[PDB]
């Protein structure tokens, strides 16, 4: 992972602008609404049955602030992702032993995400360098694979 | 097809307060949800709106860092926490409502529906 | 295999695409180039430049024929026969391209259209989009 | 989208199963289960030990809805809709594992048919298989 | 990674393997069953059919070296990463062959061995055997992640 | 239309020497049928030596003959080569060329075989 300047600088421009907090329930609840083998990781979470249950759960919406928490903690460290995510890649891949292609679904779903709410704001090059960084992250989440 | 908004009212410079707006007949998941306001003799004015749900946000420059914006989706109702007002901040503040308007357009956005507006006054006296 | 409800999701939404079909298929293909560099590697001859009215054009193409597979969306693989011999067989594409193109159209129409890409809508547009991909990669 | 060739190539090699149709299927499982054992999380009320008796009746299962699928195979969709449902909403397999207990299917036919599996012939099983995951999911 | 009782079995297998023969039919068999892979390798001529693919001499003469690769990576099991730096880069930094294709090789190459080993490529066999073919993959796409 | 699988090579050696045996095979698609090498001494069993999986993929050797003799494949030419090296009295046999269809490693030294060869003396002596 490496950026550039109004690449590291458009990253942290954008992100400035997003509430860490919702923003993490929305990609979350798009990713179980449109993969929806991965709910079988958060069946504990209650109902997951309708796009309208999934974007409403409490648990949802509260387990991706926590997600997406790590995700703005990583823009932190963009230098260091592996080491950043290495427990967090532990605990997904020698505990719960999800496989990594879903890591790479959930930053694109973030991305489609940036996209709707920000419109022509996110333009190609913005994208770019959002590509960038979910591939970095889906990446050290995956270390413990490689 | 209602907006009725609340909070708001007489406040001392210095202080704080907490604007709400109770949205329905529309699926409010789906709206984009914005605060104006109109000082008496001035023209109607933006404050702040964020995405639907608030997801990102966007908040005019004098009132950034001062007022903050919120989200409910299960009561159809989207807060506005206010800091910091000062007796310049006099006007009456409208709730309104665009479907699916998008973040930076929320300033310079066409809106569907609006309230009746809530006084905030701030004065010393 | 799309649902019923899938295909009234994805006609529903890509019907509003209408007099946007070229920008939206240039912008798509403009956001994969930069965003996948490697993707480049099947236009070798192509101006790839910002704005070019070659990826203009092949941008209106490939609108094009989504909108003809949705308005054939149960006969994919008869609507999609020349296209799916040329991407199969002529050009040999690796399929993961098909995953990147189909995320940047998304971004495209979540971009544009927000009112079309509700959760819902959302996972039907990556299930068409994906239907189209198995069809384009495939010999018959 | 199985070419015609495909179909008939599908035909000829799988009709060869025949009665091994049970001991086939349980094998193919028996080599996902070891060589991919995150499989086995999908299986938690098993005995998955060798030759056990669960792994046995579900070999004889997925091998039977194969041969059901290769005499539908202009129609599959509609042949394993019940099929669907369970691996895609209750069961909610994820996509990937399917990959792997094709690639043991083919393995095992490999094993058992040496004549059957011309390059031309794995091809064609190769697309079926991923056919019938397209639909399962 | 490889038990004793595994690393005994996969180098058992492995004495009985034409290594030259392998890789021309692995390597045949990978652009016949997935073929775009073919599109890495315009350069080796006609592959428009089957029967061409698995006669073509530049197919059986870099299938070869493909699979000296893999004896390579036999005998440094702890070290992929490090055996196949180079290759790594240049399948990763000059070729860009995406990743998942290194895995599609590697199962391919499993099922000849099954298909010429039969009764005895077991499901414990197979399954050493999917340990090295995956730790080649990770080593070869190491300048990806 | 005949099957053919014509053993040349081999003569006359003596301990410690070497030879080379090649079966040239015809009337079959010899990319699909394993090449294997028995042999048989006067009064006893004919027995395994060595073969190799249809293209020479694969190889089996009698314990007797590994790392001593050495099985190839010479696909262009539908010809199966055996080099026999450290040859001892005991070598001296019949060897017989043999062809099997799609006959997988471990049953080259039992498996049917579908064709068999005349056979070619090979006698080692000193004397
Ligand atoms: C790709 C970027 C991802 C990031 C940054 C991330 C972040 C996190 C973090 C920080 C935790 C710790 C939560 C805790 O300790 O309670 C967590 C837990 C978890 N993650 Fe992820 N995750 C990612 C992807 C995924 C994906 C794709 C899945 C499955 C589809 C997944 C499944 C889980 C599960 C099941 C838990 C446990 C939740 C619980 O039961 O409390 N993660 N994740
Ligand atoms: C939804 C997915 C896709 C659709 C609907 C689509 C559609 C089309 C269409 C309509 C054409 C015009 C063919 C003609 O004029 O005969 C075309 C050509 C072409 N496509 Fe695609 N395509 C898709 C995916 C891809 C991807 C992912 C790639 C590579 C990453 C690709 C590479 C090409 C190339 C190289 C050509 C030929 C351009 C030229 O030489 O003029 N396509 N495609
Ligand atoms: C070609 C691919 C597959 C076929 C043809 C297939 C077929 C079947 C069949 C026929 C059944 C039994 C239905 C019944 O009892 O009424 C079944 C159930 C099941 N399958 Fe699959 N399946 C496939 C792939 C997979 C994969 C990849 C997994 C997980 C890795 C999986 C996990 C299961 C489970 C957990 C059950 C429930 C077993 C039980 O309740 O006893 N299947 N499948
Ligand atoms: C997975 C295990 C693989 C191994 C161990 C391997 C090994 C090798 C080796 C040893 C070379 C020769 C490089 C040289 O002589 O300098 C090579 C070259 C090459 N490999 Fe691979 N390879 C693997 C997979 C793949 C895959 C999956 C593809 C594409 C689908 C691929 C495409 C190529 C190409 C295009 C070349 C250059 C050939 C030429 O034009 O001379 N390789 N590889």
């Amino acid at each position: 992972v490496h950026l550039t300047p109004e690449e590291k600088s458009a990253v942290t421009a954008l992100w400035g602008k997003v509430n860490v907090d919702e923003v993490g329930g929305e990609a979350l609840g798009r990713l179980l609404v449109v993969y929806p083998w991965t709910q079988r990781f958060f069946e504990s979470f209650g109902d997951l049955s309708t796009p309208d249950a999934v974007m409403g759960n409490p648990k949802v919406k509260a387990h991706g602030k926590k997600v997406l928490g790590a995700f703005s903690d990583g823009l932190a460290h963009l230098d260091n992702l592996k080491g950043t995510f290495a427990t967090l890649s532990e605990l997904h891949c020698d505990k719960l032993h999800v496989d990594p292609e879903n890591f790479r679904l959930l930053g694109n779903v973030l991305v489609c995400v940036l996209a709707h709410h920000f419109g022509k704001e996110f333009t190609p090059p913005v994208q770019a360098a959002y590509q960038k960084v979910v591939a970095g992250v889906a990446n050290a989440l995956a270390h413990k694979y490689h | 097809v209602q907006l009725q908004e609340s909070g708001g009212g007489l406040v001392q410079p210095g202080g704080s307060l907490r604007l709400s707006c109770a949205a329905s007949g529309f699926i409010f998941s789906t709206y984009s949800m914005g605060w104006f306001r109109q000082a008496p003799g001035k023209e109607r004015e933006f404050v702040a709106a964020s995405t639907w749900g608030g997801v990102t946000t966007n908040y005019a420059d004098s009132v950034k860092g001062r007022f903050t914006i919120s989200t409910d989706n299960a009561k159809n109702t989207v807060y506005l926490q206010m800091n910091s007002l000062n007796s310049g901040d006099t006007a009456v503040y409208y709730c309104a409502a665009a479907r699916f308007l998008q973040n930076a357009r929320l300033t310079t956005g066409p809106y569907d529906y609006w309230g009746q507006g809530t006084q905030v006054t701030v004065s010393s006296g | 295999v799309l649902s019923p409800a899938d295909k009234t999701n994805v006609k529903a939404a890509w019907g509003k695409v209408g007099a946007h079909a070229g920008e939206y298929g240039a912008e798509a293909l403009e956001r994969m180039f930069l965003s996948f560099p490697t993707t480049k590697t099947y236009f070798p001859h192509f101006d790839l430049s910002h704005g070019s009215a070659q990826v203009k054009g092949h941008g209106k193409k490939v609108a094009d024929a989504l909108t003809n597979a949705v308005a054939h969306v149960d006969d994919m693989p008869n609507a999609l026969s020349a296209l799916s011999d040329l991407h199969a067989h002529k050009l040999r594409v690796d399929p993961v391209n098909f995953k990147l193109l189909s995320h940047c159209l998304l971004v495209t129409l979540a971009a544009h259209l927000p009112a079309e890409f509700t959760p819902a809508v959302h996972a039907s547009l990556d299930k068409f989009l994906a239907s189209v991909s198995t069809v384009l990669t495939s010999k018959y």
